[PDB]
């Protein structure tokens, strides 16, 4: 689970004295800027057809 | 066993080479799994007893410990271990984004209009 | 006194400066906005108020150097960019 | 009292005329004359003017001389031809308002007590428009005078008439933008705009190291609204403006690509049916 969190696999904390794994909540990836990525990366696509 | 977190079975394995005692190569890698985990540990939690990370990490009670932790930060605390905190530097930014979002607009009306 | 950003500020303080208790300086506040020399908001459950504009009054040669100055290093930003977007989008209308 | 002024074309090429003309009789600085026009509701409308002797000695700023009758008269020809113009106002061609103006006014405020002064520069070096409109007021003040009196801003515009406007597109053979549409939207304005901002921060700087030495009559009214606009400038940096800018542009950004693949479709369709077109055809040659 170490090795997962390091490469941003998830973003979940565990607490090693106890034992139980918490995860964080992250939602509302439309705010995000990656689908105007998303929308770029086919824009240039169907402009250059 | 290595690419990924599975690392008990790498320090048992150590200690099993039917080949001959190999030490000239597994020494390098005790080192170079110390590093890491020391690296990997610094942001899977936020405390830690002293005692447990002694012993997560396979060193026994020596100074060493103490000299390790002199090498990083690793600020002590009463048992106690405290986090290294910021992950918040990045957000909150669009003057960036203001720049080649208008850098790629002015792409896009670029080759639109012209004859190519 | 404080700067532009940063203004939001608490009863409290106001408290102390005034030296009247607490329990006044809602009306006092009140009594401020009514007569329109300053502009703003109230959050009564924090105990905190936004003020957003004050009335200007006079100032002298040492504080005008400071407009001098922000307005140079402003202007150097139009500077900027009008000679970035002459020249990215250069073809479109040379 | 009057919210715009708009000037007709022919005026500009009449002034830029009498420039000239006068440049052959002496050695004149500047030039006078009278504007006629016309009125609808708040908004002014002129459109033809005729020039008449003046004179100025820059020994001092109290030595001048401009002819009644001469106007008097003119105005009575140019009625006798078209009843529908009134005078309106008088225009001059310094490049900056001159101390004489006002008292200049009150001259031939008889003749209208509407009257507007016009500005037109007759060397542009620049890229506003050459015309400016003031109109006089008496301004209060706490002390000095009960009023002082005061010219002030009316904002400004050239229009034209279906005919003239005609005459003036047959002149311009020689230059055009080469297509209306989103690289004029772009180039014909957003850099224009831009150099006009900074020309205006430009000026502002200009006035305040005059202001912090020189000769300095500080004036209070300018640093009061220097506050003003100092205070206005938003915050961008707030969280919950970002969420906005982010959660318009990425649907903004929706309907582009949408129209960018109906466009391809069309485009594709149309290549089909020239391939079509062609290899059903070539073979008629044998």
């Amino acid at each position: 689970v170490a090795k997962a969190i390091r490469d941003g696999v998830i973003e979940a904390s565990i607490n090693h004295e106890k034992g139980y794994v918490q995860s964080k909540e992250m939602i509302d990836i439309y705010s995000t800027r990656e689908p105007q990525l998303a929308f770029h990366q086919r824009i240039s696509f169907c402009l250059d057809i | 066993y290595l690419m990924e977190g599975s690392y008990n079975k790498v320090f048992l394995a150590k200690g099993n080479i039917p080949a001959e005692s190999y030490t000239f190569f597994i020494d390098i890698l005790l080192d170079t799994i110390r590093d890491e985990i020391a690296g990997c540990i610094e942001k899977a939690y936020e405390k830690i007893l002293f005692t447990e990370a002694t012993r997560i990490l396979f060193f026994n009670t020596p100074k060493k410990m103490t000299d390790y932790a002199k090498k990083r930060g690793w600020v002590l605390g009463p048992n106690n271990y405290y986090s290294f905190a910021s992950q918040q530097q990045k957000p909150e930014d669009t003057t960036i984004p203001s720049t080649e979002l208008a850098k790629q607009v002015i792409e896009y009306a670029r080759q639109l209009e012209m004859i190519v | 006194t404080r700067p532009a950003n940063h203004r939001q500020l608490t009863f409290e303080e106001i408290a102390k400066s005034a030296k009247i208790t607490v329990n006044e300086v809602e009306l006092l506040v009140m009594k401020a906005l009514s007569v329109g020399l300053v502009k703003g908001s109230i959050d009564e459950v924090d105990k905190r108020v936004h003020m957003t504009w004050v009335q200007p009054r006079v100032l002298d040669l040492q504080q005008i150097k400071g407009m001098k100055d922000r307005l140079e290093f402003w202007c150097t930003d139009v500077k900027s960019m009008e000679m970035l977007v002459e020249h990215q989008a250069h073809d479109i209308l040379t | 009292a009057v919210q715009k002024v708009v000037v007709h074309p022919l005026v500009l090429l009449s002034v830029v005329d009498h420039f000239n003309r006068i440049g052959k009789v002496g050695n004149q600085k500047r030039v006078v004359g009278v504007l006629l026009g016309s009125w609808q509701k708040k908004v002014l409308d002129v459109s033809n003017s005729f020039a008449v002797p003046f004179d100025e000695d820059d020994k001092d700023d109290s030595v001048w001389f401009l002819d009644h009758d001469y106007l008097e008269n003119m105005y009575g020809m140019f009625k006798k031809v078209n009843a529908r113009e009134r005078i309106v106002g008088w225009y001059h061609t310094g490049p900056k308002l001159h101390k004489n103006d006002i008292a200049i006014n009150e001259l031939m405020k008889r003749y209208c007590p509407n009257s507007v002064l016009v500005i037109i520069d007759v060397k542009p070096k620049d890229l506003g428009l050459p015309t400016e409109a003031y109109i006089s007021v008496e301004e209060v003040h706490d002390d000095g005078t009960p009023t002082s009196k005061t010219f002030e801003h009316v904002t400004s515009e050239i229009g034209a008439e279906e005919a003239e406007e005609v005459g003036v597109e047959h002149l311009l053979r020689d230059i055009k933008d080469t297509t209306v549409g989103t690289l004029s939207q772009r180039i014909t304005n957003q850099v224009h705009g831009l150099k006009g901002l900074n020309s205006k921060l430009l000026d502002i700087r200009s006035y305040l190291e005059k202001v912090a030495t020189g000769k300095l009559p500080i004036n209070h009214q300018i640093i009061y609204q220097l506050q003003d606009v100092f205070n206005l400038l938003p915050d961008v940096s707030l969280q919950e403006f970002v969420k906005a800018f982010y959660l318009k542009t990425n649907d903004q950004m929706v309907v582009v690509y949408l129209a960018s693949l109906i466009r391809s479709v069309v485009a594709l369709h149309n290549l089909i049916n020239n391939k079509i077109a062609n290899r059903d055809a070539e073979k008629k040659e044998g």
